[PDB]
């Protein structure tokens, strides 16, 4: 994935762009398998395993007054669909701000972007859709997600199951679904313990018949928030 | 709360957020900050929060100043992050000096005030 070209054979989604995971004007470099890839402000997906999260190590790095300075790492967590992706970052270390040369632990979970062919609001087919995927957080990675959308409605639900770090399922509430910026269907709306509203969720609908959906969704325990990468398909 | 206006960052996801503005008190979003700039918390993002009192935090992204190597100067302080506000005292070898009798230079939203140079 960080060394071969986009050939039309491999099963989709072929290619994705990392603008969103790559911070303050610097570069993204991920490694994998004694391999590497730099990323300046795609990752070729297409050789990678479908319905699974692929792992990569990650390095955030600025230029500053000549030096190259480390901003960042840690894991780069990607599960990949057929026309889409969901990208989560598992930070491990951040740049020392006393010792500029050197890094501090500090871990923190970020559902940094998304990718693949989105769906235009004037594709949504009629009727209803149900998507099964994954759900995804800190050292939680075997989540599940159930979700269906009534296009005619214009309205989606859902549940995320099995995520070891919250010991509730995640209601994801009533959302409509809103034509965005670009065009494209998108869903927006509340995360629930049962009927306690804990943060919210969004998703991206995928493929030219909506067969895929993408996003995050967040819960709040205490203070602690905790972000979660979501993605299903038909 | 509308739409969050962060002064040098914005908000991830900001294509499928946007239609759903104004949210609820209690509501937050993650969000990142711009090159030169950085969170209350030292990092490049964070989570924005719909109070009773508007969004927090209420500056998000602050300017952060990395000391520039002096030639003519000492570099005891060359690498080290500095936040918004905060200054230092400039050690130039002898014979070289701040501009205009100066004795230290601040981390101001647009850099270091005066720039350091001996």
């Amino acid at each position: 994935a960080l060394t071969a070209p986009l050939d039309h054979k491999d099963k989709g989604l072929k290619s994705l762009t990392l603008e969103d995971s790559i911070a303050q004007n610097g570069t993204l470099t991920l490694s994998a398998q004694g391999a590497e890839k730099t990323f300046k402000a795609s990752l070729n997906t297409g050789k990678l395993k479908n319905d699974k999260i692929s792992r990569f190590d990650f390095v955030q790095k600025i230029e500053v007054d000549g030096q190259t300075i480390t901003l960042a790492s840690g894991e780069f967590q990607i599960y990949k669909q057929n026309h889409s992706a969901v990208v989560a970052l598992q930070i491990e270390k951040i740049n020392n701000p006393d010792k500029t040369d050197s890094l501090i632990n500090q871990r923190s979970f970020l559902v940094s972007g998304l990718g693949g062919e989105h769906t235009a609001f004037n594709q949504l087919p009629g009727g209803k859709a149900e998507y099964h995927g994954k759900a995804f957080s800190s050292d939680d990675p075997n989540g599940r997600l159930h979700y269906s959308i009534d296009f005619t409605k214009k309205q989606g639900y859902g549940r995320i199951e099995h995520l070891k770090t919250l010991e509730q399922n995640v209601e994801l509430a009533a959302a409509e679904l809103k034509a965005d910026e670009k065009s494209h269907a998108v869903i927006l709306g509340d995360t629930r313990y049962g009927s306690e509203e804990k943060g919210t969720y969004h998703l991206a609908l995928f493929g030219d018949r909506a067969q895929e959906i993408a996003g995050s969704a967040t819960v709040k325990i205490g203070e602690k928030v905790h972000e979660i990468g979501i993605a299903g398909k038909q | 709360c509308d739409y969050p206006d962060i002064k040098h960052g914005g908000l991830y996801h900001e294509n499928m957020r946007r239609p759903y503005f104004p949210v609820a008190v209690g509501k937050y979003y993650s969000y990142y900050c711009d090159e030169h700039f950085e969170t209350p918390s030292g990092s490049y993002w964070d989570h924005i929060h719909c109070t009773q009192d508007g969004w927090s935090p209420a500056v998000p992204c602050l300017r952060k100043c990395y000391f520039p190597y002096l030639e003519n100067g000492y570099n005891q302080n060359h690498g080290r992050k500095f936040v918004q506000g905060k200054s230092i005292d400039v050690a130039c070898h002898p014979g070289y000096a701040l501009p205009k009798a100066q004795t230290t230079v601040t981390c101001m939203e647009n850099g270091w005030s005066p720039t350091p140079r001996c």
